């Protein structure tokens, strides 16, 4: 499935993107593939990380009612969209369940 | 009132090349110009104070001072005397400490373990751990050495040695440095810098990227 | 593997799975001739956790692992109503699953003269 | 002026398989009366210090406050109160211990990392590292096994957990075990067991084999 | 390789329904789905009681022997990108495969 | 990142080439790519070494609070530009940061 | 290799040892032509370290790998008295060592 809910577009504007919770509370994680390595590089996880181009201005929200997991990215500074991937697991290549350019 | 002697250590021998004795005093309010006393053996190192501060959240801050000799001197082994003297304290004395002698000495085994391979597979950060084993006038400084120059001190971690489990006298350390997986996986080399005094010339250096584990001669691909 | 690697022993294992009626019987056949019933153990049919009125029963038969290693027949016999005959018989030997292995070499500059 | 306790940890909770409430007071006197009255939040003085040490006062009691509760809700629960009363004290010192609970309970990760190639080329001697990293509350309890059999605590010895850099709260430690490399170029099991309170069910191991970095599906060797 | 190809535009309102040939030899059949580039179809229904998650409560199965066919409707038929929906019989799946079906 | 930017072309025109410092201290470069080899080549660093072809034209700053390594072309021959690549790193192939598309035909 | 993983120079060093009455004249040429003595650069002869009799003496060239990828000659020239035409001569290429690369390839599983 490739629903990519949001080209959206601003210098200062804020992206918000459902993603789905699978809930067995495994980790839960936003990523972006890189084209140079092929291989999706993670920006946004349960496990506390935050990838160096995007400190601060991401953020993650859980609805267990609702089985969202939203990522809010505040500021665009119109870096290229990627073409982002939830997924849930340890492991971040293999474990993608949907994708979000 | 209270009289500490904090000896020189190796770390800073090496990163300042001059070796720094340490006397304090506790228990005490800082009344004006806080420092400790300085002589040497022969009394000629009388230095300067410093870190001065009007007072401790309880308003009886530590006075400290410092002084400066020779960075041979500490290892020569023979006792350094400085004195203590400060307006708070009573009375005036003297301490004498040296570097504690009569302590084998083995050389530093440096090795770099990579992160594994689950590690890299969560893509969120990877470990490299400095491993140094067989070392034993207990001290050790690693620091990490990439791309040329010195990684900000607040990356990696230094454990503090541990005396080992078969060899009763050589310790043991891990160093341990947080690198995003992207830099790793690009190829990036790293280095771990073990400095000590059984070493030869005092620094080993080691080097581990991505590559270093991968056979040279042969290369089979695999192919779907 | 890693009871062929204790070499010990083997447990072979028969699982019966998606018959309806209850009632099955499973026995455990070498060479044609039935094995005693000693050795194999069969379990009570059980419901099936996706299958509401299906149920399922294994059986297994421990052999030593030499005898596994002589590349032998086991063969199971289950018996139901369902069934088109009231038995089926499954086999797995030591070379069942073994898939051909391609053992390429590669000389290059070697000697020793030998012939080719 | 407090009656000092040292609570049980998961380590000691684990390997004992039972809690040892304890009030030995580190830095106290023991002239003679000094009872330890292990009493519950409720009141209820359960057993007490039962086979306790001598009257020693050593700047600490030699004396043992230690006792025999039961972990479930005897350990984690409630609080456990421990009042004094000493022959030169009208007001006994008392104080509770709720096994500092509030923290917050993470999951280590363990990752096993073989040895260094150019430890296995030495030859002396091998060293496998369990590192364990990103655990909430900082006190876990490693050990190493081979085909399910507890190895001896001489040959393996484990760091005490320190501050993670990246991510305050969690913390990482260090359990290496040391092999043979004649052990290691043959296969061997050496599987580390993690036991955390924050971990599924308090326990997680992960092992390693000298054959569990190559790629399965092709065998290369070189013939010279 | 009959590609009967049934294309219901009904979308979230469609009720896709589609009659695959039918052996009646007894044997199961199964609606293959392939699977984003595996190349082996996973069954969305089948004679076995098997129906997958996505397509469950909304894929149903009925028999016309004497017309020889097998009749798959998907009720509620909420989009998601059809691929070859293979129906086929036999134990085996991938092989068993006899007429496409493209939606 | 390709931030290309292509300048004007004079005998004297000065032309500027825009590249990120990372304050790392390593030798920042700007390469000259070989499309037909395949591989780097550089035409100066943070090293003193200027391409032979390119000696006496080019020069370089550095401004570490603005994050900004300047490239300055005093003389332009209009001699073939092809693509330009900033850099850091020992490696120059492998270390280009910054990739800037430029002609000075127009 | 690794001054190579870099761009700027490469020096190509022609090590002249175990020779005698020490003094040589060492000097380079491009396809047989001389080149300017601001290229190379060649040390003092030095004693040796395990004979004694005998000497060593270097001499760096520095190119730079635009003229060395792409492959030149760079050859070293050697005048001494000891010699049987006085002179000997050494040649270098980009490619002078590189063992063969056996490249197979194997397509089998359609067996
Ligand atoms: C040199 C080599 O790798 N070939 C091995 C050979 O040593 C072994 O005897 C036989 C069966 O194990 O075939 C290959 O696996
Ligand atoms: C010729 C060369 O330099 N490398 C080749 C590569 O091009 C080829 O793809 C591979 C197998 O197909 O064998 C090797
Ligand atoms: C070594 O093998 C890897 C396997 O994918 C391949 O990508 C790489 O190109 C090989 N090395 C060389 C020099 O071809
Ligand atoms: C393949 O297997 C044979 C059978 O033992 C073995 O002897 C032979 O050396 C192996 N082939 C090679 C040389 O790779
Ligand atoms: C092929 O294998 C047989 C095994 O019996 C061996 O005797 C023979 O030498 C092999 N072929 C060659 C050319 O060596
Ligand atoms: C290949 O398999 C043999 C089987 O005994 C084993 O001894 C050998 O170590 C294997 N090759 C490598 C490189 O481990």
């Amino acid at each position: 499935i490739l629903p990519e809910v949001k080209v959206e577009g601003e210098l200062g504007g804020s992206v918000t993107i459902k993603c789905p919770l699978p809930e067995m509370h495994v980790r839960i994680y936003l990523c972006r593939e890189m084209a140079g390595s092929g291989t999706c590089g993670t920006v946004v996880s349960t496990t506390n990380f935050i990838k160096a181009e995007y400190k601060g201005r991401v953020t993650l929200k859980q609805y267990p009612r609702k089985n969202l997991f939203l990522v809010e990215v505040t500021q665009l500074t119109e870096s290229d969209s990627g073409v982002y991937a939830c997924g849930a697991g340890m492991n971040t290549d293999r474990g993608k369940t949907q994708k979000v350019t | 009132i209270r009289v500490f002697a904090i000896p020189p250590s190796f770390a800073s021998i090496f990163l300042t090349k001059s070796t720094k004795l340490t006397c304090l005093v506790t228990d005490l309010t800082t009344y004006d110009s806080v420092t400790i006393s300085w002589t040497r053996q022969n009394g000629e190192a009388v230095k300067t104070h410093t870190n001065i501060s009007e007072s401790h959240p309880n308003a009886t801050f530590s006075a400290v001072g410092e002084a400066s000799i020779c960075e041979d001197d500490w290892n020569s082994g023979e006792r350094f005397t400085c004195t203590v003297t400060h307006t708070d304290l009573p009375s005036p004395l003297k301490q004498t400490i040296s570097r504690p002698k009569g302590v084998a000495l083995h050389r530093p085994d440096v090795y770099l373990l990579p992160p594994a391979r689950e590690q890299l597979n969560l893509r969120e950060s990877a470990t490299i751990t400095c491993l140094v084993t067989g070392f034993s006038p207990a001290d050790v400084f690693v620091q990490w050495m990439q791309r040329g120059q010195p990684l900000s001190p607040e990356k990696y971690v230094t454990s503090a040695p541990m005396p080992e489990p078969q060899a009763p006298g050589r310790y043991f350390a891990h160093s341990i440095l947080t690198v995003s997986e992207e830099e790793w996986n690009t190829g990036e080399t790293y280095t771990c810098v073990v400095a000590h005094e059984a070493l030869p010339n005092r620094v080993t250096e080691r080097t581990v990227d991505k590559s270093t584990g991968k056979p040279t001669l042969y290369n089979v691909s695999l192919v779907m | 593997r890693e009871q062929l690697n204790l070499r010990e022993s083997a447990t072979i294992t028969c699982l019966v799975t998606g018959f309806s009626p209850a009632d099955v019987f499973v026995q455990w056949m070498q060479r044609g001739q039935p094995l005693s019933p000693e050795k194999y153990v069969t379990s009570a049919p059980m419901p099936e956790p996706q299958a509401p009125g299906r149920y399922f029963a294994h059986s297994i038969l421990t052999v030593s692992e030499e005898e596994w290693n002589t590349g032998e027949t086991y063969t199971c016999v289950v018996a139901h109503e369902a069934l088109p005959n009231r038995v089926t018989e499954r086999t797995v030997d030591k070379s069942t699953g073994k898939p051909t292995l391609y053992n390429v070499s590669l000389v290059m500059s070697d000697t020793a003269g030998t012939c080719y």
